[PDB]
Formats: C-alpha cells, sequence, structure tokens
C-alpha cells in the first residue's frame, strides 16, 4: 500500500474498455484491444502510457495477432500494468473477458519492483469487474499464448484470437 | 442485438441473440462476509463469506439478490448496457403470476430495456427438439421438472417438482469419496468435485451388476489430477453418485426417482394423449448429460408404462443449452420483433401486460 | 526524512527512506556484567559481560531491553533526534496483536516520534520482488519463516517458524571446526567464525557427492587466515556446515528441513492457489546468501511436490537487506505520507489505531 | 472373558468385558524410521522416527498397519491369547460395508478368535446414558462425529463429520503458548502441552467477556511444572485452545464448529423427532470433558433452535471412555453370548455375515 493513486484518464479508458456501446462501425474499430499503464514523473498517480495502445481495427490488417505484439510493447527493464482484452472460445462458449497484466520483469529496477506490486492491489480495486490478473515476472511467462489460455480457463480454452492453441 | 438470459437455479446462462452458445455462464450466488460479491467473484473468496441461493429452487426469493445478479449479467459478464438491448428472459414452470410481474417492473423501471420478454424454459427446450407436444425431464443445478406440453402449452396441474438436482449430487459425491480416504469439504474442494462429476461421472444400466464388476477388477477406476498436482482415484464412485437421480433414497430422500415422476406426470395427463408423451420425452439441462442417463430412462421408464407402449427418450446432444439456445434463435428472428413488450406498452397496461402478451 | 529501523532476531538494520543500504547494522544484543552495553559496545567486551536477545526469535521478549536497543539505534548509530522523523518498524510474521501496540506506544511516548508505522517483514521482501502473491521462505540470524502471501496478505494459519538459522550455523560450524584441531570457543572466536561461514560456505548441490569429492582430493579446500598467524584450511566443512538447513538432524533436532517446511507451508493454504506458490518462491534473510541454495531448494522441493507443478525459486541479488530496501523505498513516496501515524490520531485512538491503519 | 476393544482415531482402549475402565489405553500409531513401533514405543523414539495414523479419522486407511496396532493390543498390552477369547469390536459411524467385512476377516482369520462381534460407537455411548433415541457429538482425537440415533438405530443421511477434534487442538495450543514466549516444537513437547491441555484449559461461557477479564487482572492465570522441573504460567490461553471447537476460523478452517454441526444434524431429520433430538443431546469422547463445555453447548445450540423447544446437553461424567464401558458391559451378559459371530457362522457364511449379526 503505497498510497498512489489512479488518473481519471486510466478510470475513464478502463470504462469504454469493460462496457461496450451501440455505435457505428468506425467507432467500433477505435475500441482499444490492449493499453498500458505506467506511473507518471513524479510517481503519484498512475497514468496511460502514451502511443502504447492496441485499437481493434488495427487488429488484421496491421496487426495479425494481437497477444505477441502486445508483448513487445512492454518494457524489458521495467515494470508495467496492462489491460488485453482476451478474445478466446471454450469447449462450449466464445468468451469476451478482460485481463489485467501485471508487467514486472526480474531485470527491472530495484524501485519500480517495489512501488509497482504495493500500489497494485490499490489500482486493481478501483477497476471493478476485472475477473482475470495475469503475474509475469519474466519475458517467458508472459510470451506464450498458452499461458494466458491456461489464466482464463485453463484445459478447457480450445482457441485464443481466432486461433487454436 | 437482443440479449437472452438464462436464470437457472444454480448457473445463470447470458449471451446475445443469434450466438450458437452463451457467452456468459457463471453461478447464480451473492457472497457477503460471514461487502457483496456476485458470481464467480463470490466463489474466489471461498471461506471468508456466506453464499446465498436467490433463484435457489428455480423460483426467485430475494429480489434484492437477484436484481445484483442481472446488474452482474450486463455490465460484468455481457459486458453492455441493458437499456439499449431487449432482453428475454426464461422462467421456470409454475411460476406464480406474482412473479412474473416482478420481472418485468424490474427490468423495465431499474434497467429500463427498451423491450423485454418471457418464456418457459420447458417449452423453449421442446420447441429446440422440433417438438410442440411431449415431456420436458429439465433436471438442472437445484430443482429437477418433468413438464409435460401439450400443442405448446404446458399442462399445469400435470407438473411435477422434484427437489434432487446436480447440487445434491455433487454434495452425495463429496460424501462418498470420503469413504476412499480423501477429504473434499471447502467450497474450493466442492468446485473440484463438481469438476469430477462432469467428467467422470455416468449412469449404469444395471446398477447391481455394475456395482459387481467394480468389486472384482479395475476396469472402472479412473484417475482424476488435483489443481495442486495430486492425483486421485475413482472407483465405483463414478454410477454411485448419478444413482441417486434413480434411487433418491441413497440422499435419505422420500421422494421416487427422476423415472418415477416422469412417469407419475404423464399419469396426470389426459389418457388420450398420454401415448403421445410416452414416444416424445425430452431431456433438458446439464444433470442429463451423464452418459447412459436415456439408455437407463428408457429401461426404467419401460418397466412402468404398459409393454404395448412404445417408450422414446430423446435426448438431445445440445440439450444442456437448448433452454438458452431456443431462446437466442427465437429472440433473433426478424419476426419476433412484433412480439416484445415494448416500453411504450409497459407505460400503458403496466406489468400485468406480461400476462397477455408472453402467456 | 524517515527513518527506517529492521528489527531483526539477532542483527538491527537501521537507515533513512532513500537510501540503497541501511546506514547502520549492528548486533541486536544487551549486555550486564556477569552497567549495560548495546550493540558492537557489548561484544567489544566479550567475555566479561554476558549478552542476552530481547528479540531472540523475531518476537520480542524483553520489552526493557528492546527500548535499549531503539535508544542505541536513534542517538548512538543514526546520530538523530526521534521527534524529529518518522520511523518505520518492521514485525517478523505472527507478531501478537499486543505486541504491535506495545511499539506504537513506545514510539510516541518514549521517542515521541511525530508518526508511526508498522510493516510485514515477509510482506516487504515479496513487494521488493515485484510479487503480490507468493511464499516468502525469511531465514534470518535466529529464527527462520516460511510466509505465504495471497494479495498482499500474510496466510496466518499457514505460517511456519523454523527455530534454526545462521546463529545455529555458526555454532555448528565452531563445532565442526574443532574436529580439525582448530579451537573457536570464546565470544571473539565466535565472531571470527561467523565471518568464516559468510565467506567460504556453499550449499552443495548433491551432498553425498561432495563429501566423496572433498575426501579424495584437496580442491574443495579454502585456506582462511585468521587475524593471528594460524591459518587454518577448511575443507569439507563448507558445504557441512549450511547442509544443517536441509538436514537439522544434524544439530540434534527433530524438525524438518527448509525445504520441508517449505512445502508443508504451500499444503496448508488453498488447493487453488498451491500452484501459484509453488512458482513464486522467493528467499529472502542473511542465511540465505550461500551460493547454491536456490538450485538446491529447487531440487529439493521437486522431488517433495508434484511432478506437474512448475518449481520456481526465486533468489534476487539484494535478498539479504531486501526488507529494509523495500520499506526504505516505501517510506520515500511522497504519496505514503498519508499512511503514517500521526501523533494526534495516537492521542485520540490510543495505542489501538495500529490495528485498523497498519492491518 | 471377552475382550473389548475401542479402536480410537488416536488413541487405542482396550479390556476385559466386566471391567469398569479399559486396562490399556495407549495411542494408535506407528512408527518407521525415517523397523516398526507401535503405541508408546513408537513415541519413546520421539523424533528418529516417521508416525503414521491407519485410523486417522475414525474410517480405517491402511489395514497393514492396522494388524500390527491389534496384534499389539492382543499381546503387549493385553498380554492374552487372541484365540481364547471372544473380541468386541467398534467402529466409527458412516464406516464402509467392505471395512466391516475386512474386520470380520482380519480377526477370524489372523487372529483366529472363537466370536466376535462389531458396535457402534455412537450407540454404545447412547445406550450408556440410558437413551434409545438422540444425537451424540461424539469428539475423540482426530474425527469429531454427530451422530443422531431413533430407537437405537443411527441415521446416516444425518450423520456429520467434522475433522476438528482434541488432535487439532493440542497444535493449536502449541501455537498460541509460543506468543508467551515459549517452545513447544518437538514430540515430546507435544506430550506436555497435551498434558497441559487436559489439566487447565476450560471452554469459556462467554468468549468475549473472558478475555476482557484475563486482560484486566492474573485471576485466571495458571501454572504448570514441566518434567524438567521448569514452571511456566499460561493465561488466556485457557479458554482460547478449546474456542476453536466452537470457533474453527481460530485454525483456519471454514467448518462450522461443534454447536452449528450438531444444529445441522438434527435438522437433517425428520421434522417430527428434532423435539426429541434436542432434549437428548449426549456428548461422549475424550474432547468434551472440557469444564463448562455442557452450558457452553447448551446456550450455542438454543440461540440457532427455536425459543419454543427445550434444548438439553447431557454431558454424563464418564462420557470420556462411554464407548468402551458401554461395551464391556454389554460384552458381559450372559444373555449377549447367543449374539457373538462364531467361527463354524463365519466359515459357512464368510464375511458377510456381519452385515446380518452386527447390522
Ligand atoms: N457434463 C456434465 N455431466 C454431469 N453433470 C453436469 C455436466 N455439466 C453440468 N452438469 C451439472 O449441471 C448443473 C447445472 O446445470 P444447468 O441445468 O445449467 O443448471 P440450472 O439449474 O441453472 O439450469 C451443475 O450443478 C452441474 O453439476
Ligand atoms: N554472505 C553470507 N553468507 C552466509 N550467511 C550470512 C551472510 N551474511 C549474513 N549471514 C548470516 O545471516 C545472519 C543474520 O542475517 P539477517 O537476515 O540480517 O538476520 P535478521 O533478519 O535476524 O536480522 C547472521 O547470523 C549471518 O551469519
Ligand atoms: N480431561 C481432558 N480434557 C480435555 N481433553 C482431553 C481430556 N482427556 C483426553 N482429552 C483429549 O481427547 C483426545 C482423544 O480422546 P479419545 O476420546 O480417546 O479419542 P478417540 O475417540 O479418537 O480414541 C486426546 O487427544 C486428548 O487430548
Ligand atoms: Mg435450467
Ligand atoms: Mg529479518
Ligand atoms: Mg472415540
Amino acid at each position: 500500500a503505497s498510497g498512489v493513486a489512479v488518473s481519471d484518464g486510466v478510470i475513464k479508458v478502463f470504462n469504454d474498455m469493460k462496457v461496450r456501446k451501440s455505435s457505428t462501425p468506425e467507432e467500433v474499430k477505435k475500441r482499444k484491444k490492449a493499453v498500458l499503464f505506467c506511473l507518471s514523473e513524479d510517481k503519484k498517480n498512475i497514468i496511460l502510457e502514451e502511443g502504447k495502445e492496441i485499437l481493434v481495427g488495427d487488429v488484421g490488417q496491421t496487426v495479425d495477432d494481437p497477444y505477441a505484439t502486445f508483448v513487445k510493447m512492454l518494457p524489458d527493464k521495467d515494470c508495467r500494468y496492462a489491460l488485453y482484452d482476451a478474445t478466446y472460445e471454450t469447449k462450449e462458449s466464445k468468451k469476451e473477458d478482460l485481463v489485467f497484466i501485471f508487467w514486472a520483469p526480474e531485470s527491472a529496477p530495484l524501485k519500480s519492483k517495489m512501488i509497482y506490486a504495493s500500489s497494485k492491489d490499490a489500482i486493481k480495486k478501483k477497476l471493478t469487474g476485472i475477473k482475470h490478473e495475469l503475474q509475469a515476472n519474466c519475458y517467458e511467462e508472459v510470451k506464450d499464448r498458452c499461458t494466458l489460455a491456461e489464466k482464463l480457463g485453463g484445459s478447457a480454452v480450445i482457441s485464443l484470437e481466432g486461433k487454436p492453441l | 442485438a437482443a440479449l437472452v438470459v438464462d436464470n437457472g437455479s444454480g448457473m445463470c446462462k447470458a449471451g446475445f441473440a443469434g450466438d450458437d452458445a452463451p457467452r456468459a455462464v457463471f453461478p447464480s450466488i451473492v457472497g457477503r462476509p460471514r461487502d457483496s460479491y456476485v458470481g464467480d467473484e463470490a466463489q474466489s473468496k471461498r471461506g471468508i463469506l456466506t453464499l446465498k441461493y436467490p433463484i435457489e429452487h428455480g423460483i426467485v426469493t430475494n429480489w434484492d439478490d437477484m436484481e445484483k445478479i442481472w446488474h452482474h449479467t450486463f455490465y460484468n459478464e455481457l459486458r453492455v448496457a441493458p437499456e439499449e438491448h431487449p432482453v428475454l428472459l426464461t422462467e421456470a414452470p409454475l411460476n406464480p403470476k406474482a412473479n412474473r410481474e416482478k420481472m418485468t417492473q424490474i427490468m423495465f423501471e431499474t434497467f429500463n430495456t427498451p423491450a423485454m420478454y418471457v418464456a418457459i424454459q420447458a417449452v423453449l427446450s421442446l420447441y429446440a427438439s422440433g417438438r410442440t407436444t411431449g415431456i420436458v425431464m429439465d433436471s438442472g443445478d437445484g430443482v429437477t421438472h418433468t413438464v409435460p406440453i401439450y400443442e405448446g402449452y404446458a399442462l399445469p396441474h400435470a407438473i411435477l417438482r422434484l427437489d434432487l438436482a446436480g447440487r445434491d449430487l455433487t454434495d452425495y459425491l463429496m460424501k462418498i469419496l470420503t469413504e476412499r480416504g480423501y477429504s473434499f469439504t471447502t467450497t474450493a474442494e466442492r468446485e473440484i468435485v463438481r469438476d469430477i462429476k462432469e467428467k467422470l461421472c455416468y449412469v449404469a444400466l444395471d446398477f447391481e451388476q455394475e456395482m459387481a464388476t467394480a468389486a472384482s477388477s479395475s476396469s472402472l477406476e479412473k484417475s482424476y489430477e488435483l489443481p495442486d498436482g495430486q492425483v486421485i482415484t475413482i472407483g465405483n464412485e463414478r454410477f454411485r453418485c448419478p444413482e441417486a437421480l434413480f434411487q433418491p433414497s441413497f440422499l435419505g430422500m422420500e421422494s421416487a426417482g427422476i423415472h418415477e415422476t416422469t412417469f407419475n406426470s404423464i399419469m396426470k395427463c389426459d389418457v388420450d394423449i398420454r401415448k403421445d408423451l410416452y414416444a416424445n420425452t425430452v431431456l433438458s439441462g446439464g444433470t442429463t448429460m451423464y452418459p447412459g442417463i436415456a439408455d437407463r430412462m428408457q429401461k426404467e421408464i419401460t418397466a412402468l408404462a404398459p409393454s404395448t407402449m412404445k417408450i422414446k427418450i430423446i435426448a438431445p446432444p445440445e440439450r444442456k443449452y437448448s433452454v438458452w439456445i431456443g431462446g437466442s434463435i427465437l429472440a433473433s428472428l426478424s419476426t419476433f420483433q412484433q412480439m416484445w413488450i415494448s416500453k411504450q406498452e409497459y407505460d400503458e397496461s403496466g406489468p400485468s401486460i406480461v400476462h397477455r402478451k408472453c402467456f
């Protein structure tokens, strides 16, 4: 509990990501498939990392699979908060749930790891409705599609982003 | 894009009209500390909170908790605004008329749904099988119903209710697994036993013959891996747990089995239509997904029915979600758009309009 | 400029918030003649006085002597005024609630600290590694703790305490160094053996294979020269001394090793969360600084855990002072200034305020 | 002279029919090196051995180790030949029929007893209190059972099992005595803590009120002398250790207390007999010997039961060995000699004779 609060920009972005409003397909393409959150310069608020986001419209035209490109956006030596809209298919349902991803690599500086870990339980309480959490502490624990599928529904998941495992 | 919600006694099925399978299937529980968790959130905390079933036996008993489940359904599970999509609700058989108006009032005043509709779960199961006349043995989580239907209308005087379903079988499997040395008592361990029941349990055609087979060899034993990596072995408990459906005395229950309940509800109908109900027995619900349950039901009802009657048990492969899939197809039809209860129509006639528009 | 004090079982770490390493690291001892000496002063007199540990096993037992250590810490070691700086204290797992209020009462009444805060040592170690869920096996001077943590909250029913740590290993090394003819019995000689242990001891992956290697050649011998001119040559004692951690029977102790203690504490948690604890085992404390201890724990726990579980032992390079460094980072944050227990709040709520603000 | 053997979960009671008290009372453990020690022999070696409970939870799980216990019972404890005396065995409630045939087979072939009999522990306790209808709260070493009995027949569908008994209370006392600075971790120190529990612990009528009383004075403190001559003082731990029976959350358990388990098992019976079970609640087992447990159970159940029902908790002074003394009186009757299962009858009907002669 480091007291780091969540900026209103992150809350607004999460609200659009969670609840889908009926909109024209042009606005549907502007929906965020994935987004990264980072500490501010003064380390007082959780803010949106500018330029680090994946749009639904980018999927299928410039982005072939949404997960591997999202992993590439993760810094190698820095901690980051992530929100991934996972579209997967189970043996008896096609599900679309948000995944809160805690990226804290071992190569990250000690100061970054301590602040992000201690403030994770505060930001996740503000983002109500998220039922999946992925804590990755190395590149191996986040780059694999089967790792995300195991967290989503375990062995019951048969597809992820429209591609079989 | 309409919404289809199947408010089951133990599991809530939700999705969009036109889809083949429900998007969200979560337990219908509300958890409060021993401040309020709904669905899988209430099961993630395990033992700190106490869980309550608002629709425990298909009939809603706590309307304050059901308003939380519907709110959790639209925003957290379906991730849509209920004010922008018409919602199709399903109701259990023998639902009191007071409850039907309550769902209409909640949908239009709290969630502000543009349109709304109520359908009977048993009728949707029968229609999904291509039938309008027959008897539906809808065995769910907390309640088992045998609903004889003639020309699309259920016969209320012949509908029988059995408080014996998958919830009681999961508790019985937990009890008989302790005879092998295992210990499943906690809420988390109850979900593991439920997964064992859904994967390894089956109905034996001849229970006494099957018991002798399991006591003379190990060909019926199966291995299951726990979430912590431990592997357990289950033997004769595979067919003993679902045997309580046909022998409720295994649970200390004084009622009859699902085969006699189906036969008794047939005998409560008109004698001229009993021949049609014998050959049109349709299984529905999750508790009817045990392999060999259709062959066992066929054998048991045959021993009860007259020898000249043709007994035919219908077990469609998609009978687990036949209520929801039937509703989704119906709600996606362009010709069904005139059957909705509009908000304008609700403002004039009030909640009582559901009786004349949805019967 | 806040103060961070880590009250360890045998070593007291203190410093200022924002610094990378503690400024003062001195033994937490009180010496009285066989009139009161604390820290290195009590060890400088050697054998004339008798030394007592007030916090011997992580839990403060003699509150009168623990006050002197705090007085020595603030005035003699940190050379700072207690009333001008908020102080962040650390507590061992399973610390009784009665002790927590006593630390708050002493800080506000004796030292008149403007602000106060208590943190769990195991949680700070886990947070410093970038984890909110995991098990921290904290091996210090007088006690070893395996503390499973889930979302930042330690599970008290699964916390296991082992009375086997570096203090016992130092005594064990002295006992086995006498088999080679060297003599170490005095208090001054004990500190020499401790320096030997911290520099030449290592954990062997295979103990029996390593023993054969040391008995067939001299490649494992590392000649250590004492402050005087004897120049001992420690051979197989390099890996025999830390082997007592995994084989406590070497010390005549019936308790299990650190690998079995970690596994037993995992098995006391929920079966759902055991998978996450296996892959998030974090080492902390000075006694975990032997080279090869992470690999040995990985091999030992794997033989205990199911083969389908992924065992991952995390040994950060800074794990010796991970408790203090984690506290220093937290106490130096501008947003953390709202979580201090102010003196105005202690005056209203009394010593019981710490239970709500520090959990 | 018949033999009466009470196979408890943690302690084995043996003796002769007609005696007032069992001759031999030894722990039911089997010790093997970390080659076979049973009873007090396995506890005399302390930590050099690993101890296993073959009947850990009232139900036999390791039949190979049980034969060692029975062999130790007859020859080393009773000092008699099994082939010269009939033996009366006691079984836990909900004992599978497969186990009952196994005990019959073992005593007739391995020990060659002339006669043999099986009795239910709960029914023997109820009979010893002069009742045929009632509910028995049998709390022993490793398991606690609530067995409702109507006209001498236990109701299997309403029997509830709680894995919380004296063994878990001894460990909890060990855990909370370390908060006072004491160290009880070894097997030898566990027997000392067990003696402290059996002599100084009591059940507080009002737990919260008693904690305030113990926090304001020293009238509730008691002194105990260790076998080595030392003296320790225990305070509020006297009533906190048995409080885990009514608040299992003290041990991290999600299960309900003994008062709620008794109430839940009553509510699982027929509505007409619940009135008789409320006024005929009989306590049995060693763990029910805490002073004040009958008054606490009376108050706790009363708050659960309707105010119009009469709650009467029966706590006979001999309830620690009510199962054995009930068996010894029954086995010593001349009219009971026709109820034995003879070897001649076993040679004809096989192990299945026990189902028709002992029910
Ligand atoms: N494959 C399966 N085999 C046996 N039982 C199942 C299977 N799948 C689900 N069930 C059982 O069905 C029950 C709920 O099914 P469902 O009919 O959807 O519930 P509801 O009562 O809400 O309609 C669960 O308790 C579960 O134990
Ligand atoms: N490099 C090292 N190798 C082995 N042991 C060490 C090393 N450094 C410190 N220790 C041991 O760690 C013990 C105390 O370390 P620490 O974790 O600070 O104790 P505490 O947590 O009780 O304050 C000392 O007794 C010392 O023997
Ligand atoms: N006077 C007493 N007060 C409290 N506990 C007791 C007393 N006597 C025995 N016990 C406890 O009862 C437990 C088991 O007794 P018993 O009923 O013989 O168990 P079992 O039925 O499993 O043989 C022991 O662990 C012991 O701690
Ligand atoms: Mg249903
Ligand atoms: Mg420490
Ligand atoms: Mg007993």
